[PDB]
RNA sequence: CGGCACCUUACGAGAAAUCAAAGUCUUUGGGUUCUGGGGGGAGUAUGGUCGCAAGGCUGAAACUUAAAGGAAUUGACGGAAGGGCACCACCAGGAGUGGAGCCUGCGGCUUAAUUUGACUCAACACGGGGAAACUCACCAGGUCCAGACACAAUAAGGAUUGACAGAUUGAGAGCUCUUUCUUGAUUUUGUGGGUGGUGGUGCAUGGCCGUUCUUAGUUGGUGGAGUGAUUUGUCUGCUUAAUUGCGAUAACGAACGAGACCUUAACCUACUAAAUAGUGCUGCUAGCAUUUGCUGGUAUAGUCACUUCUUAGAGGGACUAUCGAUUUCAAGUCGAUGGAAGUUUGAGGCAAUAACAGGUCUGUGAUGCCCUUAGACGUUCUGGGCCGCACGCGCGCUACACUGACGGAGCCAGCGAGUAUAAGCCUUGGCCGAGAGGUCUGGGAAAUCUUGUGAAACUCCGUCGUGCUGGGGAUAGAGCAUUGUAAUUGUUGCUCUUCAACGAGGAAUUCCUAGUAAGCGCAAGUCAUCAGCUUGCGUUGAUUACGUCCCUGCCCUUUGUACACACCG
């Protein structure tokens, strides 16, 4: 988060405004690349072809 | 809170005193003369020549550099 | 058959609540009687009529008003019901406060001002507010323009500033008055215009903080209910610190908050290295029994070795691990063994949707506006005051004695801070001083030096021996230093001296479940001096729980409403 607080003088008052902004957590580059809690899957690799009992010389 | 209140008379600041040719008063121009120079210009090296003193009762004072002669 | 009704459903109706009729009504027609036409005035006046009367029946208008009202939704509120949680609640306990003195703040009183804000939790050792100048906003006195800039007047034959000595004044403020001196168009008068305020307005505001509440709560996408506002999801029960999960389920899958996360603390004989850390060796050296050892000094070249204890970067390790039990055999919980750690591992930081007439315009060159702005509410300067006491309240401490005082002996922590041409930092070490303090060197811009901060409690050995005693240290008198321009209304300490109440404190009420409570000291702060205060650290180190809704508080659900500026209605 990147917070900027600026006070806006107008002629009958002040107006205080905070424009709170992220930037994509998977668009840093130098700290974590995302929020602490989440959690990353990969994909299965099972469900390949099995046979009984070749024997391969290379 | 308060309404501020005074008890001496009200003064009124010094003006410098306006002199009508105060120049006159420090030279004699003598006819077919030279200067007269009588107002004895004070010897502080700081004040030289045309800057004169004040012929008051028992002092001598030039307002360049504050200093009294007798 | 007839009834008095009841349950479900909604073909259908209804604004909805609901309705077996309140259906068969814009697809408008079975018969028929009565009644209403916004709210009041008003079922009033009058007339008639009935009545013993009380009164009944019939029954206006003037005038006045933009609403009145019905059903339901959300919220708010309740001197309503049901659940849940919590040492800012209790059970069981520990220590307290409330008794005296003092310090300190609050109200009150006085004052020249005794500045003021805040007044249950969420006011009162809080405004980082321990005030001599300053702070200061207040009081008695004195200055300056440091009123920019446009103009108009004046103005070089001088717009005008500074001024010796004396008077005044506190002043060696030419501030002003006597004084005639000196610079010269920056300058003097007025207008605009400003500008500056610890002035007012936190009930005109921002920004921050506190509070609700750090409780666990909050929200939308798709689907379902509803004409809708909305609602379900977001919930009987169990579980958890927790809307956190199991589970049940017109819901399903998600998000914020919690948890995660981060800082700190623990373990690492496994790494990376450590002359600003230490150790074992190694020199050289010492004292004793001579046993070759026990203790030490030294060694920025012994040009020793190492990281193990000390530091900190990289990592690792715990995820309720495995087992016995109960549980919806789920979420979990309870007992063991391992482990360094099995209470979220310990303690903290950040911390949701909106909001409060909570606090601050006394921190701002943050402010809008009102006040004022040259005899200033601006500033500056001297002196005072916040300290002032017939009184009540609280945050603390000193203790009320022997689980103790003094007097010796012993003597361990940790967190931190510390400088130059200054405006004087930490100060050692030496030298003087009963003490406080004084003198001379030197180290350190810093793990080096200050400082192993050798802190106190504590352990021991002695006197004291129940006495207000030698427990206690108010109130007061005398000298020596320190700091500051300046200590009187004692800055403070020190030396001597005075030797107070207090002998454990009522009704009440506070904090707290483990290195926690409670004794005990130490450092940083405001600070030139002033700590009985906070902020942090370290030493010693417990009793009893490990449960509940009895009190209180909050939250949720049900319920009620004529409230929505929301009961301060
Ligand atoms: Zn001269």
């Amino acid at each position: 988060i990147d917070i900027a607080i600026r006070h806006v003088l107008m002629r009958q008052g002040v107006l205080g405004i905070k424009v709170k902004i992220m930037k994509d957590p998977a668009a840093n580059r130098f700290g974590p690349r995302a929020l602490p809690d989440a959690v990353k899957i990969a994909e299965a690799k099972d469900e390949d072809e099995v046979i009984p009992a070749p024997t391969v010389k290379s | 809170r308060k309404k501020k209140v005074y008890t001496t008379p009200k003064k009124i600041k010094h003006k410098h005193r306006k002199h009508k040719l105060a120049v006159l008063t420090y030279y004699k121009v003598d006819n077919e003369g030279n200067v007269e120079r009588l107002r004895r210009e004070c010897p502080a090296p700081t004040c030289g020549a045309g800057i004169f003193m004040a012929n008051m009762k028992d002092r001598q004072y030039c307002g360049k550099c504050h200093l009294t002669l007798k």
